[PDB]
């Protein structure tokens, strides 16, 4: 996910900039995001949300408006347990844990049910559970006596003032997520949201694994309070962003430091090359307008390949077989962005899976590695071009295989295919450096990949007056069986074709093509 | 430098664009609520529906095995007996928002039958606290506490 | 200067395609260079040559050519001498200087002349003379038994084979320079040729400086023939090439070491920006065409840039100044080439003015430095980014001081004026990057700045059969005062407009313009 | 694949392109050598009289202070007598283009002597030494010694 909030010494008009980028599944159910508008005598919402959800997380309207992205609050702790008589051992005495029978019917393949026993046991911990190896293990999660998280959004999404905002988001009901937020008066904040609990000892990754369940040492109880976390507002650079990389650099210059918070609240691991080109794209323009803030969204950049390049192709050069010089003259001409007419770039990803791993995020073989100090421009260079260039040799077998070619057109092989659209993909993996993202799928037989996950609601507002706002839902409003709504947006999304958001009652009669008259019968 | 003026409902309806998207003007919240509800059953009443099930810790009962996972995770969890203890400490007006959310459900599919998964009819009519279920396990049992990192898989 | 060879094999239609681009001064008037063409019955040569000069340098004709670049050659030694007892200490002894007087006039204000003693000594070593600083020097200088130079050129351009070819060179007459061939049989030679005297110690360095001029163990007499040199022949890479780098990559992939030879034969010094684009252009190109071997010859990439500013912009963006945010976003806006119309070329060549030295060949500022293992991606970044960040401040100072604004579009600025012709100039420094040289002056009190030294004669021949070229002479072929062939090529030179070479009788006779019959009277 | 035919000039003639390029045809050796130096002599007369003027060890003589460091130079280096020697051991045949060359400078100055500069016509009329001299000024003691190396300046 992307998140973009822009103050308005930064723009040309003087409004606020905000930009709504999850990346998420496009298949997973509880994962679908639903694009929906709410008009009462008294508020009013714009955005999507995912299915069953009854408030709006992504949401703006004439006043306001915020975005989320995953930051992976570590609201929860896994203890191994030692198993002693009967109990566990807990701060060297043996404890017996809560036990209750339950049971449940599960259905059979012909439709009837069998009643299967289920005994629930919890330690002074949490629920008790046995990994397949063995392992006992107690889950404590925080924030089990928070039942506010939906009216905390309703309020927050529908807040007057940016004070109501902080009062709201204070009460600390939403356990997780980062929270960009943007207003006509000119507000731009972000929080690093969520229910963290408070520990005398331990960084994040300590608290990531199990932690050891037999002692008290370790069994928190209180939650730190929003002025804990990492936030900041209206910064001097004009801008607040986060791509999914650790609260480091929300802003440029920075705010605040590592060492300005628990070592257990956010990881201080490498910045994905995407949340650079985040921080690039931001700091790096002014006087923005809509417009361009929108056509820095579109950026797909194989950052990787600037990092890695220079370095690996005059080592492949030197390689005898004609087809690793060709591999490195096609690299070489590639102007490398992830464009539906690149040639180079499908071999580049197969070299890459090589170099950095499947997923595109390791580091063992950058030359100079990642550096808080210069957080944009870091890791760099080829560690060992010569074993670069042997998984370059593998990478031209991979591509060969997988599309058919060593250089295929990318949205020839990239499609977004829904029901019977079929169009040309563009832009790619975000570990790449791809800003807008698509994260392409294994090819089928043909080599022919799709989104598997990425760009889904993609929405960007500008806080004028009236507020001006445009969108996409990559797999349609809807996923009823035989809908007309669910790939009706992604040719446009093909194009880049935004469609303009209608808040306005006059645009919005203008626009009906079905009524829905309605009586609610309390 | 004011805001336009905010529009103020007069009826409750729903105005659809032609990309099916919902616009749904009420005279109150819960009339808001109740037209989300039956705007979402809608455009994506059968997985809706579905979730709100395994949101019960039925999802084994409903479905069968490929369920029975999670099923196992909420139960021991605790989360659909939760979900209706934190239902109970809503506000009355904001659970009058989500009674109204899950009637708009339930009033779509009386209204159109033949529009819902078969296999998912079961779990009509659904309540305020199967809203607040879902959410629950969707925050804290899919985001912050995935059965993975649990079950070590 | 730039010099490049390219095998039929890395051609489209198979014929070796040379260049010859020398860089010299454009005032000094024994570096001035002439065009012309010599037909005899027996032997064809066509190209540029010092003035004064009776055989052509840079010559080529139906079957072959070549070219010249700078290697200097260090076949001259400089002693410091011991004076002792009216002589010099020698091997712990005195010896005599050779005493010879001699006398000479100079020319006063008036026209008159008056008589100067001039004594001449020479010491074992060679002449002696005296720095302003006391010390005493004696200069040894190789091949001064060789007096073969005019000739060996005049055979060797006018060779009937390579065989030839190399026989000529083989005689040792032209005491220095790189020299690169190619013939319509398909041949490409680079030869790192001079008189070099062979030396029983030091490397390159201790034999640049004022050698021990009191001991016989300094004294060399001998010197190395053809084969004891840096040569490659047709080489496995289709290229081969010369930018005044030392010859360890004169091909890619190289053919030698420098431990293949005398450390005192050549530096093992940083190749430039400019020898590196050098080798990038020639070795990601495949099948070449003259057409585009004349497109890579313009080429003009602000290289420094490419390896500085993506940790040089991060690190000015976070100073509070607007103006240094004004300097790193106009620097990151930039596409990094030196054209005409580029914005942001002046300011960053005023901060590489800082970052490395007044010519651009520091190396203390980089991170990561040089290596002969990635000659071509080496040295990268700014070692201390907030240092590199004052010298940005104090370029924008510079730029405003020099040019009147940090935003002054670089061809306003840098112009070619010759007699009355004034036009807009692109590519610059050799040492930033840029291929196509263009030493700019300092600039005048008005920011307009003019070529000091650089493209003078530029040839591109392919020996297909007949043979075709293109050429341009900067500054004409014409210095004699009121001549109308001075300035009336620059123009042609700003647009990179170069004239098709007539080496064929109808040719001529269709462009003749004067005729001078003549009678050689012996 | 054999190279096209070359051309054999019938008579002896420079036949000059719009840009002053000089396209010399000559009947032999020395002829072509002839033209080449009355081309120069035409296009950069006066500096190349003054050049070799300068290779005779009389830059001094000729023009005064500003070019007696570059006598003294090459006078203490012996460059103007071994431009002698070199002379002396040219080949019968090369001899004579360097000869031919030198006359060539001089007709051209001979023909015109209004476009010789005035400054520089005490240096005529030059020999095929001169030319020699100059050419190991340039190679010995411009490019590769220098006097800038040697006075350490």
């Amino acid at each position: 996910s992307n998140s973009w909030a822009v103050a308005p010494g930064k723009t040309a008009n003087g409004n606020a900039l905000l930009l709504q980028n999850p990346h998420l599944s496009w298949t997973t159910d509880y994962f679908t995001y639903y694009e929906a508008h709410l008009v009462t005598p008294d508020f009013e919402i714009y955005g999507a949300t995912q299915i069953g959800l009854p408030v709006i997380r992504f949401a703006f309207n004439q006043r306001m408006g915020i975005t989320n992205t995953v930051n992976g609050m570590v609201g929860a702790t896994n203890y191994r347990l030692t198993l002693q008589d009967g109990g566990y051992l807990y701060d060297g005495q043996v404890r017996p844990f809560e036990r209750r029978q339950a049971s449940y019917r599960l259905r059979q393949a012909d439709g009837t049910t069998v009643d299967k026993p289920l005994e629930i046991r919890s330690s002074v911990h949490g629920p008790v559970f046995e990994r397949a190896d063995g392992t006992a293990v107690a889950v404590r999660v925080a924030g089990l006596d928070r039942p506010g998280m939906l009216e905390q959004y309703f309020d927050m999404i529908t807040a007057d003032s940016f004070d109501d905002y902080e009062a709201a988001l204070a009460r600390m009901q939403v356990p997780t997520f980062n929270i960009v937020y943007a207003d006509r008066e000119g507000t731009i904040n972000y929080s690093f949201n969520g229910v963290a609990p408070k520990r005398a000892e331990g960084d994040i990754a300590f608290w990531q694994g199990l932690v050891p369940g037999d002692s008290s040492r370790y069994l928190w109880t209180e939650t730190h309070p929003l002025d804990d976390l990492p936030r900041v507002t209206n910064p001097p650079g004009g801008f607040v962003q986060n791509s999914n990389d650790p609260p480091w650099t929300p802003t440029w210059p920075v705010t605040y430091t590592p060492k300005d918070f628990p070592s257990y609240l956010a990881p201080q691991t490498p910045h994905s090359l995407r949340a650079q080109q985040s921080v690039r794209l931001m700091s790096e323009n002014d006087d923005l307008t809509l417009e361009r803030f929108m056509a820095l969204q579109l950026s797909h950049r194989a950052v990787m390949a600037d990092r890695t390049l220079p370095d690996l192709i005059p080592a492949a050069l030197i390689d005898p077989d004609p087809e690793v010089q060709a591999a490195a003259r096609l690299l070489a001409a590639w102007d490398r962005e992830f464009t539906s007419d690149s040639r180079a770039a499908l071999l580049f990803e197969e070299w890459a899976r090589l170099f950095a791993g499947q997923n595109f995020a390791g580091q063992a073989g950058f030359a100079t590695p990642w550096s808080l100090d210069k957080p944009v421009s870091t890791p760099y260079g080829v560690r060992d071009p010569k074993a670069a260039v042997d998984q370059l040799r593998t990478a031209i077998a991979n591509t060969k295989r997988k599309y058919g070619a060593i250089d295929r057109p990318f949205g020839d092989a990239s499609r977004m295919i829904l029901n019977d659209v079929n169009v040309p993909g563009a832009a790619g993996y975000g570990n790449l450096g791809s800003f807008r993202v698509f994260t392409w799928s294994d090819p089928d037989e043909n080599g022919v990949r799709t989104p598997v996950h990425g760009e889904t609601w993609v929405a960007m507002i500008e806080f004028s007056t009236p507020v001006r706002a445009y969108g996409l839902m990559s797999y349609g409003n809807s996923r009823q069986p035989g809908t007309t709504h669910y790939s009706d947006q992604i040719e446009r999304v093909s194009r880049a074709d935004f469609r303009e958001l209608l808040l306005r009652r006059e645009q919005v009669e203008a626009a009906v093509q079905e009524r829905t008259p309605f009586n609610f019968k309390p | 430098q004011a805001p336009i003026a905010a529009y103020k409902p007069r009826s409750n309806e729903i105005l659809w664009d032609g990309y099916g998207v919902p616009h749904i003007y009420g005279v109150d919240a819960p009339s808001a609520f109740y037209g989300y509800g039956w705007a979402q059953a809608r455009s994506h009443g059968d997985n809706i529906l579905r979730l709100y099930g395994e949101a019960r810790g039925k999802g084994a009962e409903y479905w069968g095995p490929d369920y029975e996972q999670t099923t196992v995770w909420l139960l021991t969890n605790g989360v659909p007996e939760r979900a209706q203890q934190w239902y109970a400490q809503q506000s009355p007006d904001f659970r009058a928002n989500l009674d109204a959310f899950a009637a708009g459900i339930n009033a779509y599919a009386q209204q159109n039958p033949d529009d819902i998964s078969p296999e998912v009819r079961q779990v009509l009519p659904v309540s305020g606290a199967d809203v607040v279920a879902h959410a629950h396990r969707l925050m804290n049992f899919l985001y912050v506490a995935s059965p993975g990192r649990t079950l070590g898989e």
